[PDB]
């Protein structure tokens, strides 16, 4: 009759709600708080995380270049992905000067950028981004962030580089994809289902439309919440109605999404 | 040591 | 059918970061998100951002007004923003150009007149000689000087009211521990349903919080709805329920 | 549509 929880892996949880809600500058600050880093990275993997959440480009194509002759190693597009952040951040800071010599650096990134470039209609719209007064006056790069192309860059690069790591016992957990959203879902739905067996015991059968629209997420009514009722109901119980057929009706959720300043 | 249910709703209103 | 909004959940993470003192990661959140765990006035949330991103003279010049009033202590809350701006100043002098320590005994001597006695001023001018109460955050240190300031200006300043905006406290951890549970009473209705044997400690010791990725449905809910109303109240064993919580690793580093 | 325990069970089971 224990349970025993980590406090590390409910920041794991939530630093995997603020990756899937693109708030890398909440999750970068909770991570270097308070230490954590949802999933196990190697040794080196740190370093190259490091690098690239840092913005040492030419350190991180001088720390990878040891990989260039390999096989399925793709080169192209990684050399591709990396040219193009620093092309984009000297963009970012030329646009914004407005002059000096980041335009010799925009284009100088852009000559660079000139080859890995998958398609000549792509190296175009570069060079017409590099024209533009602001590169978030186009369609596909208004909403860029330098936090969240960085973290970005990162999962692309570590996917192809991933190249190895130390084994652990139970130290290599992260978090599933929306765990907490799915865990705070539950929670209401077993809220739910104890409100609609203390009703339906307690006289009043609401439909189970009731239940679902007395939904509270921000205020709990149950100041010990825990009580360990359902199971322990669930115990003690024949074992015939578990063998009953039900419906299989769908959960329809509607996010209210964030607006977020920009 | 205890078994109830239906009292458990009550316990909880008494607060 | 059902309506979930991400403010909400921002909001109890918010109040799950201020449970474990992550100030910085809430302060961070706050900005990036837009959200505010609470309710607060218009001016209330101006006096809030303006002790947060640390504008003491501002925050003197804004209740100002307010301290001609009868009932109110002008002695403590002069004292209690001087003594964290004086605090930042030695903090910032403390970083290895230099004209800071000017600044620093002018802080100083600034709220010698509003100290309630003269030996924790006396005390207060030893700490330039260094540390011995590092407990001491900046963002910490801010969100409790606006709380200490707010548990007195409200009463000039109105909430305008009720608290059906705050994220209550520690909710997230219950509707985690909720969810664990809901997890476990769909494994032991499936276990007791496909013909396996099963107990409460098995499936206790069952607990993936990190994740057994049984999706999200309302199985359990429509189980319980195509279930016959005679056998809702059984007799059952309200067991000691204890949750051992392992604290967090907070480094020293800021 | 009908669905129960078990039959989710077992689909569960044979999916790994």
């Amino acid at each position: 009759e224990t349970v025993n929880v980590k406090e590390v892996e409910i920041i794991k949880l939530i630093l995997d709600f603020l990756n899937s809600k693109k708030l890398h500058i909440s999750m970068l600050a909770l991570e270097k708080e308070s230490g954590v880093i949802n999933g196990l990275f190697s040794d080196d993997m740190l370093f190259l995380r490091q690098l690239i959440l840092d913005g040492q480009w030419d350190e991180v194509l001088q720390f990878i270049q040891p990989l260039e002759c390999m096989e399925k190693f793709d080169k192209k597009r990684f050399r591709y992905i990396i040219l193009k952040q620093k092309f984009l951040e000297a963009l970012c800071v030329n646009n914004a000067m407005s002059l000096e010599f980041t335009m010799q650096e925009a284009v100088q990134c852009l000559h660079a950028l000139e080859e890995y470039c998958p398609s000549k209609d792509d190296y175009s719209k570069l060079c017409l981004l590099l024209t533009l007064p602001r590169l978030t006056n186009h369609a596909e790069f208004k909403d860029w962030n330098p936090s969240t192309a960085r973290v970005h860059c990162f999962e692309e690069v570590c996917v192809m580089v991933a190249p190895a790591d130390r084994k652990l016992s139970e130290a290599g957990f992260k978090a599933s994809n929306n765990r907490l959203f799915q865990l705070v879902m539950k929670g209401l739905l077993y809220e739910c289902c104890v409100e609609f067996c203390q009703s339906k015991a307690t006289g009043e059968e609401i439909t189970e439309s009731e239940v679902l629209l007395g939904i509270d997420l921000l205020c709990g009514n149950g100041c010990d919440d825990l009580d360990l009722s359902l199971l322990s109901w669930l115990q003690n119980l024949p074992s015939s109605v578990f063998s009953c057929a039900f419906e299989q009706k769908m959960l329809n959720i509607h996010v209210d999404k964030l607006l977020k300043p920009t | 040591k205890m078994t109830s249910f239906a009292e458990r709703k009550k316990q909880l209103v008494k607060a």
